[PDB]
């Protein structure tokens, strides 16, 4: 379908798995969380930022291991606008509109697909504007880029768990190409940079 | 009778009835910047076959590297390709006996006399000057393990017949002709760091002669490149 | 049920695989696509766009816009070199941060042709000739104007054309580009500064890349 | 397809599984590695060296056992030109262009396929040339024969692991037959040999 | 989902199996095949190529090219044996390191016909006759020229033909090949050395092999 | 992949079953059958003697 094509095509460039998040949670004390983002990893961020707008589906695979019965883990997805837990036993863990995956160790890793879910017609990589005009802290925040949040807990009634989240964009469409970033990234929430030289230096302008 | 062949400004003669071996059943063809100004015969200095001669070899892209225009086209280009016709002839009387294997070996990577080392550039090839096989195990730090029985490759010499070849049995023939196609893993290559094939001439039956006869037999090798191609 | 066997490779996670997976939100009504200008289907569409080459990227010029400005002096020695650079594909110092260079730096192997454009930015009444020479891979850069003249070249007369375009191969020494002052630049009046040349680069035609890798610039 | 044919055919001669590499790695101290090669095993090497050029795909099966939760192992493949780890926690372990397999004990053994991946049109078994003309140590090195490298680590956050790598060529095409080697092999990186007799000896040239 | 049962053999790794497996690099654009001369589709294409047989492989000859040279003397006793050898398939001492022998040594069982060529390398004016005799399996090698003459044979006159070709069966005592000096070799002039015979072997026709095994030569 | 369920009887070895199994030697060229006199298809052919 898509793979038997040039590696220069947009889908082959972007539809590659990456580990985007590494965390831990314990069975005593208590849960892990990650807000889905595309600015989390510099290599991924750089490739996506070569475009201004993008539309894609998300594939999420979870590699879960643990250290000191069958151990069951719950992975919960909260869509934009859904309730979130604050506690290991918050009511939000049982919400019917917050999909969960129940999985046990020894089976193949958990996997879910999240479709394009923005209200707008594309996710914006850049936003020359404000969520609120008079609030300077909102410059660059596009509220249409909320991809939802993941939560993880151990299901039971001195165990330590570790989670690796693998992310892969699929069926990716992009618009309006941009120059690749020259500067190193400073923060995930900004486009701030340290002014940087256009290239490496030479000792003379001539061929030798 | 006798066939006169002219290429460029050079002429050679062969027996009209001589047999031609075409390696792998393939004739050289073009895929580039062609050059036919070099499509002439180049005759290498003759070697003398004695009663005790162990054999001779040449690396080809290197054997012609000093040969006028061919050598220059190698020097002025980055990549290139060529096929070759090799004519090997012996000058001997009816009172001489002996037998040679004339074989072209692709990628004839050779082993070193010292196991821990690799052979050097001159031990592997002396350009247009023939390298010589030994009857004894050779020795040296960069020397090629030229003992004849292993053809410098660690194989039995009697099995070289797997490669394009012709036998010269002096009682029946004094010549061989081999057409060698371009053979590689890539369409074109650097002609200075890679030898596409090696020509080996190995006696399997020692030269011998009647008591009043000439004590040696000249062996002459004439090379004619075909379909040469270079990068623009 | 139907008799089956599990084969090697069962229950493994291959980061490169391609299997169907269930949706976490199968009932969600997804927002329709609208046309947006500028759709990109392939990265070669970016590699083929001309960008300005930082030819004068000397140590004191890299932090300035001056990195892109090749100086031209009206009182130069005739036959002297104006500028030049290696077309080395490995870390091409003047071409690896260009739109072309950035894309090629994501692949382990690539091949194709390159278009180089030189634009003269002196006054309208300025005139004079430049020699643009190309040295094929393995040839070496020329040392004099005569040596360059006997090789592959074009004479660029700025009084006739404000720009000149060369088309060369580029794969991955790597060949060279040089420019010589065949004549100086003749003007009708004194100016307070020198003249500049801007250089642009893009993929020329049938450019291909073969194996995706991480960028070296992070 | 290929198997219901004479055993003299090239595919039946070469498309047989072999154990090409045996190693160990620990969960404390830390990772195993193997550069994919065809000169690793004398029986395999000898059969492949009867040809000058070959083109084939690779099938790799991993038999992994261990000795003192579910234990997870990561097998990483680094394509020619990719980054490699030097440390158990090097960033290269998370590179999206270096495919990995995550596997747990008790499941069927891990298995991956690697396609023909050379820039040239065939792998060269022999090379009468130099990677660099003036460097004697490069005689016989063809840089187009890089098949990539495998790395293995235990995934966690006094266990000893042992790995057996099973290799099988598939869809094999070969060109330009060569004599079988007479001499015993000395090194994997060379064609060096001790001069050897053409055959076994007899006491006389006659029939009895 | 669809009801299934796992059967015996599930989750096992058989080194001989044939199952599909996922690619680690499904997105990689693979280099196209180009024609290369010399493609080999079957090993019989190698077994059928004539190679030189080390007939004179005596203890002091094995390390020399002389192993392949059968001596012929002009002053031999008439009727004496020139050379001979067992066609024993098990460790055939003169035929198991040949192109044919090497291939057959990779199989536990084989059968077919063998072509043996004998080439005389004396001077052009040399003449004389040789008796080439074949002894079928179980017959035993002949002890005299007359015994050989009354069996299966060819008279080879080197003054008419420089070579002679025999075709025999070979399967796996195993039969024998002998050569007798029917006459000596007559020459017009004294030479400083003797004459040699070279022997070649190859698979003759419809040669088959049945079960792949390790070579015994490693 | 394709959704499935394992049913009772999964992963059991029944000495009476009839399932396909992989060959240990799929590449082996098997010796053809030749006619041999006296072929027996049924034991009643013996009981009737």
């Amino acid at each position: 379908n898509y793979h038997s094509r040039s590696e220069s095509t947009v889908e082959n460039f972007l539809c590659r798995s990456a580990c985007v998040y590494y965390t831990t949670y314990k069975n005593h004390g208590n849960f892990a969380q990650w807000v889905i983002n595309t600015r989390q990893v510099a290599q991924l961020r750089r490739k996506l930022e070569m475009f201004t707008y993008a539309r894609f589906d998300l594939e999420l695979t979870f590699v879960i291991t643990s250290s000191q019965p069958v151990l069951t883990h719950q992975i919960m997805y909260v869509p934009p606008g859904g309730p979130v837990p604050t506690k290991i036993n918050s009511y939000s863990w049982q919400t019917s509109t917050n999909p969960s995956v129940f999985w046990t160790e020894g089976s193949a890793p958990p996997r879910i697909s999240i479709p394009f879910i923005s209200i707008g017609n594309a996710y914006s990589m850049f936003y020359d504007g404000w969520a609120r005009f008079d609030k300077q802290g909102t410059y660059g925040i596009n509220t249409l880029n909320n991809m939802g949040t993941l939560y993880m807990r151990h299901v039971n009634d001195p165990i330590v768990s570790t989670v690796r989240i693998y992310f892969k964009p699929k069926h990716v469409k992009t618009w309006v190409p941009r120059p690749p970033r020259l500067c190193q990234y400073q923060k995930a929430g900004n486009v701030n940079f340290e002014p940087s030289g256009v290239t490496e230096g030479r000792t003379e302008i001539t061929a030798m | 009778r006798v066939r006169s062949i002219t290429l460029g400004n050079s002429t050679i003669t062969t027996q009209e009835c001589a047999n031609v071996v075409v390696g792998y059943g393939t004739w050289p063809t073009y895929l580039t910047q062609p050059d036919v100004a070099t499509c002439r015969f180049y005759t290498l200095e003759s070697v003398m076959w004695q009663q005790s001669s162990p054999g001779w070899w040449w690396k080809f892209p290197d054997a012609l590297s000093n040969m006028g225009l061919f050598g220059q086209n190698m020097q002025y280009h980055y990549l290139g390709r060529a096929g070759y016709t090799l004519h090997v002839q012996c000058n001997a009387s009816k009172f001489h006996q002996g037998c040679l294997l004339v074989v072209c070996v692709p990628e004839a990577e050779m082993g070193c006399a010292t196991i821990a080392n690799k052979p050097d550039q001159k031990s592997l090839s002396n350009g247009e000057t023939a390298n010589v096989f030994d009857s004894q195990n050779t020795s040296g730090q960069t020397a090629v393990q030229a003992n004849v029985i292993n053809a410098g490759m660690g194989i039995g010499v009697g099995n070289l017949t797997i490669f394009p070849h012709q036998w010269i049995n002096l009682r029946t023939n004094n010549s061989a002709t081999i057409v060698m196609p371009y053979v590689n893993s890539v369409p074109m290559d650097n002609m200075f760091r890679h030898n596409n094939f090696t020509l080996m001439i190995i006696p399997f039956a020692p030269l011998s002669y009647s008591t009043g006869a000439t004590t040696y037999v000249p062996i002459t090798v004439t090379v004619a490149p075909m379909c040469a191609e270079y990068n623009g | 049920g139907l008799p089956t066997m599990l084969t090697p490779g069962s229950n493994q996670f291959l980061t490169s695989d391609d299997f169907q997976s269930p949706s976490a939100m199968p009932q969600f009504d997804v927002t329709p696509e609208m046309a947006i200008p500028g759709q990109v289907n392939n990265l070669m569409e970016i590699a083929e766009v001309d960008s300005v080459v930082p030819v004068n990227n000397t140590e004191g010029k890299v932090m300035s816009i001056e990195a892109y400005q090749i100086p031209v002096q009206s009182n130069s020695t005739n036959g002297s070199q104006v500028f030049g650079f290696p077309l080395i594909p490995g870390a091409s110092s003047v071409l690896n941060r260009t739109l072309l260079g950035e894309i090629l730096n994501y692949y382990t192997h690539w091949s194709g042709s390159i278009k180089l454009t030189f634009m003269f930015c002196g006054s309208a009444m300025a005139t004079g000739k430049f020699l643009l020479a190309y040295s094929p891979p393995g040839a070496g850069a020329p040392t004099t104007r005569k040596e360059a003249m006997l090789g592959t070249h074009v004479i660029w007369d700025v009084g006739l054309q404000s720009s000149c375009v060369l088309c060369i191969p580029w794969i991955s020494a790597g060949g060279y580009i040089t420019c010589w002052y065949q004549t100086n630049i003749v003007v009708p009046a004194d100016t307070q500064s020198d003249c500049k040349i801007l250089c642009f680069v893009s993929a020329c035609n049938d450019f291909s890349v073969r194996m995706l890798k991480d960028t070296p610039f992070i």
